[PDB]
Order: C-alpha cells, then structure tokens, then sequence
C-alpha cells in the first residue's frame, strides 16, 4: 500500500511557471514508477509525464519541452516541473504510481493523489 | 547621449541560469529615468519557479545607465551607447556561496536591451540563500576606479537576515564599453535597491532602485 499526498498547485499567469510536487509513503513495490495525470473539464483524464525507477521519462506531445517530470527518492517526492504555461494547461493534476509493469509502460496504475487544481490566466 | 538617452528610458531583460543545480530563466521589463537615477523593474519567473532559493541572490543583476552622475565625473557607461556596454562580476558569500554573472547592455529601437547569464554555486544547503531567510540588502557604496581599459567596482555588500543578524558577500564587477570612451578617475557610487511588491512564491517580483555617483570621501 503507497499513499500519494499533492502540492503546489493553485493559480499561474500564462507564461509563468509553477512546479508540483507529491510526496509517496507506505510500501514502495520494487521498479516503482510514477507519473502525473490531468483532466480538464468535460474531458477524459490524459496522461501528462511518467517517470520509470531506472530515470527513463515519457511526456505527452502537448507538454514537451515545457514539462518535466523528477524524482528527488530522499524526500520520497516527485516533481512536475511546469514552464511556459498556457491556457489549455488548466486542469485537475492528479498523481500516480505503480511498478514499471503497471505504470510506466502501461497506463494502468496503482495508486493515485488526491487531485490539485492548477489555473492558468 | 542625451539625444539617445532621453529623461525617460524603458528596458528589457532576460536572465537565463543556475544555483546549485537548479535552472531557471525570468523575463523582465523595466523603466526609469537615466539622469536622476532613479529605476523600477518588474519580472517574471518564466522557467523553474518557484525558485527554491532567495531571490535577493538575482536582484542586483536586473542596470548601471540610471546612475546619477556629477557634471565633472565623466559617464562612461551612458556615453557606451548606443552599441552599449557588458560586465562580468564575482559574488563572493561569507559562507562560501559564489555567484558569477555575465552581462550585455545595448540600445535597440529606443529600449536598453539586457541579456543575462548567472551561476550560482556551493550554497550550504542549511544556508541562508537556499533556506530563503534573506530580507532585502542595506544601502551599498561600490567603490569605482579605472584599471585596464575598464571601469572596476568593489562592494562590501550586506543582507539583512529574518531571525536577527546579517549576511555578507564580497562583490568585484568589470564594466567594459564596446568603444573606447572616456574613462573617469575613482569615485563612488551610493545604492539602494528595494523590493517593493512580489506574489506568495517570488514568480512575479517588482523592485526599485536608486543610484548616486560622488567624489570619492
């Protein structure tokens, strides 16, 4: 059993940056993999970054360049870095994790966060 | 000079860099009035907010045209224009901290144009600057002079500290103009810089500062 607890979020101008944050406890499956999804309204929920244990990363088309995703493992906490952002970066950011398995190169993770709003203006 | 450099003069900065690792860029614009030496500035954290570090390290890098100087003291960096004038300085940081900075200011289209470049490195981790107990800089005297084709200055600069106490660096910066014009003798030049508004995380900050030369003592 892992327990994903968010941060950071909250309210941006468009071209600002802001970075979230979310801290991992319990249990830990070995390969552990964590990600960051969102969903905006009327929407389905999309993938935005994965991070594998061994440092590989995946990044949706729309935030390439502008996004990244890091581990700090002694604080237990990852980290959606967001540059440059824009209007259609408005969402409910959720995070997630499972192993390499289930999370990482599949879309079927284990454990998810509570959800934090970020709004761009 | 004083057709090109007007009693009003807007500018814009970029500032691209680094401290212990951490990289960020701001994009900034700024206005003042060049003769009486009197600027304010507004910027913004485009990249790598929230900086997780004080931002009291960057504010002094954001504008040395906004000198107030005395008739008989020539005004090297204003004459520099318009192709402009760059610097490099060393921030030395009585806990071992070092900021490197290099700078390029010139004249495009009626604006002052700065492009910034800045290193940060060896900040104690439990330091003042990356736990962010900074609360803004004492008035400084930088002591300048000329020394090999350039315009030298020399700070003994202090921040203040959130729980009591004060915070040291050792600042030496190199001012070159991009044309030979006249040099002054040694002088000084009184400055204060204050930050006079900024959001909960520091990713929009505005400052303002004022900035006199004199005869030396």
């Amino acid at each position: 059993q892992v327990q994903l607890v968010e941060s950071g979020g909250g309210l941006v101008q468009a071209g600002g940056s802001l970075r979230l944050s979310c801290v991992a406890s319990g249990s830990a499956p070995s390969f552990f993999a964590m990600a960051w999804y969102r969903q905006s309204p009327g929407n389905e929920r999309e993938l935005v970054a994965a991070l594998s244990s061994l440092g590989s990363t995946n990044y949706a088309d729309s935030v390439k360049g502008r996004f990244t995703i890091s581990m700090d493992n002694a604080k237990n906490t990852v980290y959606l870095q967001m540059n440059n952002v824009n209007a259609e970066d408005t969402a409910v950011y959720y995070c997630a994790a499972g192993d390499f398995h289930s999370c990482y190169a599949r879309k079927s993770c284990d454990y998810w966060g509570q959800g934090t709003q970020v709004t761009v203006s | 000079n004083m057709a090109i450099i007007k009693e009003f003069m807007r500018f814009k900065v970029h500032m691209e860099g680094s401290v212990n690792g951490h990289e960020f860029e701001i994009e900034g614009e700024g206005e003042g009035r060049p003769y009486e030496g009197t600027q304010t500035a507004k910027l913004k954290v485009t990249k790598g907010g929230p900086l997780p570090f004080a931002w009291d390290i960057l504010s002094p890098q954001f504008s040395k045209a906004y000198v107030k100087h005395p008739a008989d003291i020539p005004d090297y960096l204003k004459l520099s224009f318009p192709e402009g004038f760059k610097w490099e300085r060393v921030m030395n940081f009585e806990d071992g901290g070092v900021v490197t900075v290099t700078q390029d200011s010139s004249l495009q289209d009626g604006e002052f144009i700065y492009k910034v470049k800045l290193r940060g490195t060896n900040f104690p981790s439990d330091g003042p600057v990356m736990q962010k107990k900074t609360m803004g800089w004492e008035a400084s005297s930088e002591r300048m002079y000329p020394e090999d084709g350039a315009l030298k200055g020399e700070i003994k600069q202090r921040l203040k500290l959130k729980d009591g106490g004060h915070y040291d660096a050792e600042v030496k910066t190199t001012y070159k103009a991009k044309k030979p014009v006249q040099l002054p003798g040694a002088y000084n030049v009184n400055i204060k810089l204050d930050i006079t508004s900024h959001n909960e995380d520091y990713t929009i900050v505005e400052q303002y500062e004022r900035a006199e030369g004199r005869h030396s003592t």
